[PDB]
């Protein structure tokens, strides 16, 4: 009986109808597609199950779709969402491989498609490098899956070959020293895909890790590499895109410290606060709120980034992971300097914000002003909330 | 011509000074300082200790 | 609680040592076994065998730094030099091999000096690490202008001191640390006793130093 | 044992919960300390704060005794 | 609590006033700091001195942030509420008013908190405000702002895991249950020493103060000297001594030698200074070293004498900063070589300078004299030589104080004219407080 | 959950409307219907968060008791309670 | 001087020592309940959701 699979049939039927509707709308010469975007958001809601993580991903992708305008980009983001959703439910390396590869192909094509102006060739260059680096990591995953399949005779993810699969997962999160594909991507690709790349796949992969993964090894050297390299790199790079790429490497090192000491509640709290800050960061038009992102990414006390860092520090001290904790505290002391550089650049400066001329007047002030109210979330964060 | 801060300065600091004076001179003595609570209780204990020390001699 | 006369917790102490606190209904640890190479590497009774067991790991760091420098040198080579493959191989292997041998030398000197002072003094304390750090840093700092023949022994001794304090002394001092169950020496407060220590699937860098801290595995 | 310590803690908590005093008496200027055979009185917080208040009272009374005797000796 | 919410909401309404009404903006921001002074005076009226050690308690559920009043917190809160309207009289922009209003909220709530995590959250939420206040673009110094922020962050980051260690150990960060549980006192003691030895300027982590307290504006210098250093002392008296007393005994030779060398070396450095504001800025380190040793003696009435020295310093050194600020505001320099004969040209300002010079050197009829006598009684009762070190070095403090006064006040008359009504009324509450607390402090 | 979460949500909605005005160059009181919609959304969002507080406590006590951790009845009221603290 | 005597009487009338004791007891009770709840919560196990032995008692239904 197939009566337990109506959501899958609904997914496929919705894709079949959406392609035909997008074709009919384009035969009329419509230069805007807000109706297509609303149908895409409805389809996103209709295929998502009733778990916390699934709906967090769903609501995140509904918010992200407001920064994309063409039909093909919307289709690629939907088919990347299918991989992102179904990776959280993957209990093998077969589905794991297919979901990861679908996401990689969608990201590569979007990086090629959306570039404009003088930065087109730089974006295509960085997309090619990302594709080549992704191909060999995919080959490593397939090779060691074949080794595990031959040794165990089954699809269980146990044994020594899980160390290389773990390295595949660490590549997909931009963990140093395999971090330079993300550093290349941050310097050229436009802001909407940078917003997409810093939020949704990290959530999808960490939920797969929380749900169906065990390894008998450690990730401590990659924690050290990510934290020290990210902090020193963001201290040393004057371009703002490289600053935010290296600060992202530092944040993924903190999330790996939360993974390594168990306690995924602190991981989920810090990831949620980080995702809301990212949603504020890449949609800013008034540059004074760039200082709020700075004080809430430096871990300064009353804002929500402090709470996200401080439960990670608390659980690390609870299980006595002293050396990694000391390295994390040193890199936190270093991170403050370049977040202060951000504050010097964009707060202690005269205010200029250009008006719109061709309509759409400051079109994402709702989301940015809503996400700035991360100064009111700390009242709920101090309680036993995320567990 | 009176400067802009003068009425508010005199009201604020004068009402602090009068309030500190009334704290020192109109609060109950036990409420002002614990040494007024313990001064009568030390005196009776000293009365019943002086004659103890007299008898010990 | 708070008075200007005195601080009551400065003179309100226990008169006897306490008994051990029962934290769970099961009081046996669960953990994965240590590999035998690290078990052998902990032994200090043979100074030579200690240095032989420990020095290849410290040589791995020089191998990594040398491989980095060798690739960065290879990328800058003009085609008239890069096509000469024997000369290219001997240059790059020279850079890597010099870095690897220097790291292995510094590591062997540190481990041998540490275990020698350990066996000479008859006890394990922080003096052997400080002396080994001073010797290794003076070996590194020789031949350099002069803040450096003092600065490098200080840096290597400080690394030894930080190693002792963070990795050895603080875990030893907090062996009776409990995050769950009854508060230690405050069992009258009534916090309930769980059936077991909490099961945590931590990584290999976070392992329980006492059987009662947590159960590690899956 | 642990059971006896726990039952004593419950008794102390019940007593200090249902406690009252009026007619010119300040609580936290108690007349008598609470006598106990506890190892480390801070095991029971109510007893620790009670005896802290009593000890504060005694220190201030001894200061006052010194002043009265100094006036007498001067005379 | 309801009153505190009303005072915060009244203070925050300065932003909504349109900027073209200048008189209204000035009056509103001045009254917004006058009202908490009245409320804290009323809290002193309400206090029962023969009652419990902790009075007027409030706890906000499971959010930490629990509050209560003892004597040290109450005296420090009274001093802060005096000092903030004087700061309001020395500012001219809405940005300055709002920065000092937010600073007053954070200081007042930090002084009376009873939760360690609450203390951590409330205190160093002022870090970015101090960075913007010190590194202001045309006339500040970004180097000084970086130094003060980075030193404070370093100390706080050492404390934070030890805070969380005792929180996992016993189940709470409330100081009333942290003092009654069994905890690993060496680790937490080192974390608390790390924060409070940076807040109180103790060598070697003291180099931020000479840069920050000079690069700040006059209002910022008044706040930083008179208030923010004493948060380390109230940290010692409220959190560290009750919760880790075994550590506080075992660290006494180390804290003792740190205090002795800080006192001696900072007094020796003050003699070679050539900037008037740097002279005033160094002298605060020796006073805080005496405060710290008197706190750590724990001997006779140590909390009382150390709190009284904190109040005497918080009255006297902001007035010296105010006089230096007047000289800088109307002569555009802080350099000693440009000033001479200020007695003939500013007789009232020089008289105030002399009186506060005598107060800073702990001469009688000033609260510093009573303070230093009682602090040395507390130090003497442990050993006589630890008192002798401070006693014999009194010539070294008087040397720099009288040398600075004699160089700038006597000689050929050159320099600005005498003080205005506004400058005199910025100085005046500190003088009245000094005369009262140095003649009849108690009843 | 917390008793004053709806009032906190209303203050959040007011600050949201004021910031949406300040970003677009308008004074704080402009477009008060934006403030009203923000207040309604903030009220219901923070009430939902306060409901999740009680839900999380109930889940923790239920899972811990099924695993074998027997909690005394004096401490079960700290968890299995819709406490309006 | 009569104003001083009447203000002293006003202080004595407004002060309520039993209310101070109840304030102290309620403070201690709220703090103790927070500490007890947090200590019970800290028995916080963590494995993957597919660990059917560490989560043997949960009533989970699978679709596969
Ligand atoms: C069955 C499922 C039905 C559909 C559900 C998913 C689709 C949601 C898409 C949506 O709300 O479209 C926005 C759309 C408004 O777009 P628009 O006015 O055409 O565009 C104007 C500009 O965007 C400029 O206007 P703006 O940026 O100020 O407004 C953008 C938009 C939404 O703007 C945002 O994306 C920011 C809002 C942040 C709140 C996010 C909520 C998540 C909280 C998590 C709690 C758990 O505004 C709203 O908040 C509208 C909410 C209406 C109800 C939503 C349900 O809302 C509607 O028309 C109503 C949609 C509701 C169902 C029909
Ligand atoms: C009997 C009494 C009469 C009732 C009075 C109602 C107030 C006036 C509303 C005006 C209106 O409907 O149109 C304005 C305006 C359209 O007029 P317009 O100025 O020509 O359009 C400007 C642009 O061209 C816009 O162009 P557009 O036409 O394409 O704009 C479409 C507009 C939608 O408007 C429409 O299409 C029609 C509006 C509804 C009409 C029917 C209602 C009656 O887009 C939106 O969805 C605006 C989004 C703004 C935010 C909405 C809520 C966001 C929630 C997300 C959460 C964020 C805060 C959470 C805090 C964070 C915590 C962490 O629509 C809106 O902005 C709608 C905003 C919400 C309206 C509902 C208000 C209910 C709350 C009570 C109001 C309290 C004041 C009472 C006044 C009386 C005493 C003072
Ligand atoms: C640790 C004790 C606190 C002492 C700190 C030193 C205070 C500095 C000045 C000394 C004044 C002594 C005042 C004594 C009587 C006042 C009331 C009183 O008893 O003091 C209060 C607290 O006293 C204060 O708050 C004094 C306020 C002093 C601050 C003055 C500086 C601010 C004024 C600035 C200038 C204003 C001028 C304005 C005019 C233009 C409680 O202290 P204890 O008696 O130790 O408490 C008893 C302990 N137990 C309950 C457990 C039994
Ligand atoms: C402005 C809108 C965006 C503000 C976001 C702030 C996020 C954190 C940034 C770093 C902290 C800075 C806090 C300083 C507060 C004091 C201050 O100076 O307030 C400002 C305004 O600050 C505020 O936004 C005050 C309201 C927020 C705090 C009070 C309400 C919530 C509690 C006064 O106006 P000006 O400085 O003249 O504004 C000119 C802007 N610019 C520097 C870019 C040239
Ligand atoms: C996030 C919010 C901002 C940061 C947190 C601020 C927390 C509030 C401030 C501190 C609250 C306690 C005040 C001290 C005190 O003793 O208060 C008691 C006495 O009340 C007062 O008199 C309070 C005076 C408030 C002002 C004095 C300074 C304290 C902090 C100032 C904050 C505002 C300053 C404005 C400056 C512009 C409590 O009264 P109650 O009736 O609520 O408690 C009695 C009983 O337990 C029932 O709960
Ligand atoms: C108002 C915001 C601005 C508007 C814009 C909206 C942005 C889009 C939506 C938000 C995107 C960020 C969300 C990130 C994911 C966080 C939630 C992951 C799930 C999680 O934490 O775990 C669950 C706790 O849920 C919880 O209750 C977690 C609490 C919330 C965490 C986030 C903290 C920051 C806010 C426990 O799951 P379980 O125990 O039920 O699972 C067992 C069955 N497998
Ligand atoms: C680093 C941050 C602190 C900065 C100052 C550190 C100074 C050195 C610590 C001196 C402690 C006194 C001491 O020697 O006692 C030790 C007590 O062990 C212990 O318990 C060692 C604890 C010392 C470190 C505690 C500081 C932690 C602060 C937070 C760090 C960040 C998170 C953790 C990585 C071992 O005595 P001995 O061996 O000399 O005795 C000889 C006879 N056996
Ligand atoms: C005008 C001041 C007149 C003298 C007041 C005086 O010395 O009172 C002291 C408190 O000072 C104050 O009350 C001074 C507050 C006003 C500041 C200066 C004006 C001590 O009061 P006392 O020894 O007379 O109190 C005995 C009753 N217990
Ligand atoms: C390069 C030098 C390596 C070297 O000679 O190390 C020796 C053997 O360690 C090793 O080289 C161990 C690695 C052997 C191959 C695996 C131990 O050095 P030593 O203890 O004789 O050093 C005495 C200096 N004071
Ligand atoms: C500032 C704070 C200190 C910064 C540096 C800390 C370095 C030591 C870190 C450390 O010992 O932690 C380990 C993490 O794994 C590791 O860090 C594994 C490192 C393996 C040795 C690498 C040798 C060279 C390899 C080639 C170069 C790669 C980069 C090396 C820098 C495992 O801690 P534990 O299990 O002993 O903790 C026991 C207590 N819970």
């Amino acid at each position: 009986a197939a009566a337990a699979a109506m959501i899958e049939l609904d997914l496929c039927f919705g894709l079949l109808l959406l392609i035909l509707f997008g074709l009919l709308s384009l035969r009329n010469g419509h230069v805007s597609l807000a109706h297509i975007r609303f149908i895409c958001q409805c389809w996103l809601v209709m295929i998502t199950p009733l778990e916390v993580q699934d709906f967090a991903l769903c609501i995140l992708t509904v918010v992200l779709l407001q920064s994309f305008h063409s039909f093909e980009a919307l289709l690629f983001l939907l088919l990347a969402y299918i991989g992102q959703l179904y990776m959280m439910h993957s209990c093998n390396l077969v589905s794991f491989y297919v979901c990861l590869e679908a996401q990689t192909l969608c990201v590569v094509v979007l990086c090629g498609l959306l570039a404009r102006g003088a930065s087109t060739s730089f974006s295509v260059e960085a997309a090619l490098k990302f594709l080549l680096l992704s191909a060999m990591v995919s080959g490593m995953a397939l090779f060691w899956f074949s080794a595990m399949y031959q040794r165990t005779g089954s699809l269980d993810m146990v044994g020594q070959e899980t160390f290389w699969i773990l390295l595949v997962m660490l590549f997909k999160l931009g963990v140093a020293p395999m971090h330079m594909w993300s550093v290349d991507l941050y310097g050229s690709i436009p802001k909407s895909l940078l917003l997409y790349l810093s939020t949704a796949p990290k959530l999808s992969l960490f939920t797969f890790w929380a749900s169906s993964w065990h390894h008998d090894f450690s990730v401590g050297v990659f924690i050290l590499f990510s934290m020290f390299i990210g902090s020193i790199g963001a201290y040393g790079q004057p371009a703002l895109r490289s600053l935010f790429a290296y600060s992202t490497i530092n944040e993924i090192g903190l999330l790996l410290l939360a993974v390594e000491t168990a306690g995924f509640h602190t991981l989920y709290q810090h990831l949620g606060i980080y995702i809301i800050t990212q949603l504020l960061l890449w949609n800013l038009t008034d540059k004074r709120l760039f200082a709020l992102c700075a004080v809430s990414l430096a871990g300064l006390p009353p804002f929500a980034g402090f709470f996200g860092k401080a439960w990670i520090f608390w659980h690390a001290m609870s299980v006595q992971a002293f050396s990694l904790l000391a390295a994390a505290l040193f890199c936190t002391l270093l991170s403050l300097v370049y977040y202060l550089r951000v504050i010097r650049l964009f707060w202690t400066a005269p205010v200029h914000t250009a008006a719109s001329f061709t309509g759409a007047p400051n079109q994402t002030t709702l989301t940015s002003a809503c996400a700035v109210a991360l100064a009111f979330a700390p009242v709920m964060l101090v309680k036993p909330f995320v567990i | 011509k009176t400067l802009w801060w003068e009425p508010y300065w005199y009201a604020g600091f004068g009402g602090m000074g009068v309030g500190v004076y009334l704290i020192y001179h109109a609060k109950p003595l036990e409420a002002l300082d614990i040494k007024y609570w313990a001064a009568p209780r030390a005196a009776k204990e000293l009365e019943t200790e002086m004659r103890m020390l007299d008898k010990l001699n | 609680v708070f008075s200007g006369a005195f601080n009551t917790p400065s003179s309100t102490t226990a008169r006897e040592p306490y008994a051990k606190t029962k934290s769970s209904e099961a009081e046996y640890g669960v953990d994965t076994p240590v590999p035998a190479s690290a078990l052998k590497a902990a032994d200090k009774h043979d100074a030579l065998a200690y240095a032989v067991a420990n020095a290849p790991l410290i040589g791995l760091a020089g191998l990594a730094a040398g491989a980095q420098e060798a690739y960065m040198t290879f990328e800058r080579l003009p085609p008239t030099l890069s096509r000469q493959h024997f000369k290219q191989a001997q240059l790059l292997l020279g850079i890597i091999g010099k870095k690897t041998a220097y790291a292995t030398l510094l590591g062997a000197v540190f481990s041998f000096t540490d275990a020698t002072v350990e066996n000479m003094r008859g006890k394990h304390d922080m003096t052997s690490g400080m002396v080994a750090g001073a010797v290794t840093g003076f070996l590194f700092g020789m031949g350099r202008p002069m803040p450096q023949p003092v600065a490098w022994p200080l840096a290597f001794a400080g690394a030894a001191v930080a190693a002792d304090f963070i990795g050895e002394l603080m875990p030893k001092y907090m062996k009776d640390y409990r995050i769950y169950g009854p508060v230690v020496h405050r069992e009258n407060w009534g916090d309930p006793v769980p059936p077991r220590p909490p099961i945590l699937d931590t990584g290999a860098a976070v392992r329980p130093s006492d059987p009662g801290q947590f159960w590690r595995g899956y | 044992s642990v059971e006896e310590r726990q039952s004593f803690h419950d008794k102390v908590n019940d007593v200090f919960k249902n406690l009252t005093g009026e007619a010119g008496k300040r609580w936290a200027r108690p007349d008598e300390p609470i006598l106990h055979t506890l190892n480390d009185e801070k095991e029971e917080p109510h007893i620790f704060f009670h005896n802290t208040n009593y000890r504060t009272s005694r220190k201030y009374i001894n200061v006052e005794k010194t002043k009265i005797l100094r006036e007498q000796a001067l005379e | 609590m309801f009153i505190s919410v009303l005072l915060i909401l009244f203070a925050l309404c300065v932003t909504l006033i349109p900027e073209a009404h200048y008189h209204m903006v000035r009056v509103w921001s001045f009254v917004a700091t006058i009202i908490p002074m009245w409320v804290v005076t009323w809290m002193w009226w309400n206090f029962d001195a023969s009652g419990h050690g902790l009075q007027m308690l409030v706890i906000l559920g499971r959010s930490h942030l629990a509050f209560g009043i003892d004597g040290v917190a109450l005296s420090l809160m009274l001093l802060t509420t005096v000092l903030f309207p004087i700061c309001m009289m020395l500012l001219r922009t809405v940005a300055g008013f709002m920065t000092f209003i937010l600073l007053e909220v954070l200081v007042l709530s930090a002084l009376c908190v009873l939760d360690l995590l609450g203390f951590y959250i409330l205190f160093e939420a002022s870090l970015i405000l101090l960075f913007l206040l010190i590194g202001r673009a045309p006339y500040g110094s970004l180097e000084a702002a970086y130094k003060i922020v980075l030193y404070t962050m370093a100390g706080s980051l050492v404390l934070l895991p030890t805070l969380f260690m005792i929180y996992s150990e016993c189940g709470t960060t409330n100081v009333l249950y942290m003092t009654c549980a069994y905890n690993h006192q060496t680790v937490l003691g080192w974390g608390l020493l790390a924060v409070l030895a940076v807040k109180i300027p103790l060598m070697p982590v003291h180099l931020w103060l000479p840069e920050a307290h000079v690069a700040a504006p006059t209002a910022g210098s008044v706040l930083l000297a008179g208030v923010l250093l004493k948060l380390g002392g109230i940290g010692f008296l409220r959190f560290m001594l009750p919760v880790v007393p075994e550590f506080c005994v075992s660290v006494f030779p180390l804290v003792s030698t740190l205090c002795l060398v800080s006192f001696l070396f900072s007094t020796l450095s003050t003699l070679r200074q050539i900037d008037l504001k740097k002279i005033v800025a160094y002298s605060s380190i020796a006073h805080m070293s005496m405060v710290t040793l008197a706190i750590f003696s724990q001997s006779e009435f140590s909390a009382y004498s150390s709190s009284f020295l904190m109040i005497a310093h918080g009255l006297i050194s902001p007035a010296l900063f105010l006089i230096v600020g007047i000289l800088y505001d109307r002569a555009h320099t802080k350099f000693i070589l440009y000033f001479s004969g200020l007695g003939a040209s500013m007789p009232i300002g020089s008289t105030l300078f002399f009186l506060f010079t005598l107060g800073n050197l702990a001469f009688p009829l000033f609260p510093n004299f009573i303070a230093e006598v009682l602090c040395m009684v507390s130090i003497f009762a442990v050993h006589e030589l630890l008192a002798y070190v401070f006693c014999v070095c009194q010539v070294l403090g008087a040397a720099y104080g009288f040398w600075a006064f004699n160089r700038v006040v006597h000689g050929l008359p050159r320099g600005p004219a005498d003080v205005t009504r506004t400058e005199f009324h910025t100085v005046l509450p500190l003088l009245i407080g000094a005369v009262w607390l140095g003649i009849k402090p108690m009843a | 959950g917390w008793a004053y979460s709806g009032e906190w949500g209303m203050l959040a909605g007011f600050c949201f409307g004021t910031l949406k005005n300040v970003q677009e160059g308008k004074a704080w009181f402009r477009r008060p219907y934006i403030h009203g919609a923000g207040m309604i959304a903030g009220y219901y969002l923070f009430k939902a968060a306060a409901d999740w507080e009680d839900e999380a406590l109930k889940r923790i006590i239920t899972r811990y008791e099924r695993k074998g951790y027997a909690i005394p009845e004096d401490r079960k009221e700290l968890f299995a309670a819709n406490q309006y603290k | 001087a009569y104003i001083l005597d009447f203000l002293s009487y006003m202080w004595e009338k407004n002060n309520d020592d039993s209310a101070s004791y109840k304030e102290w007891q309620d403070f201690l009770d709220v703090a103790e309940k927070d500490r007890r709840r947090d200590r019970i919560i800290a028995w916080r196990e963590r494995t993957m959701y597919d660990d059917y032995a560490a989560n043997a008692e949960e009533p989970i239904i699978y679709k596969r």
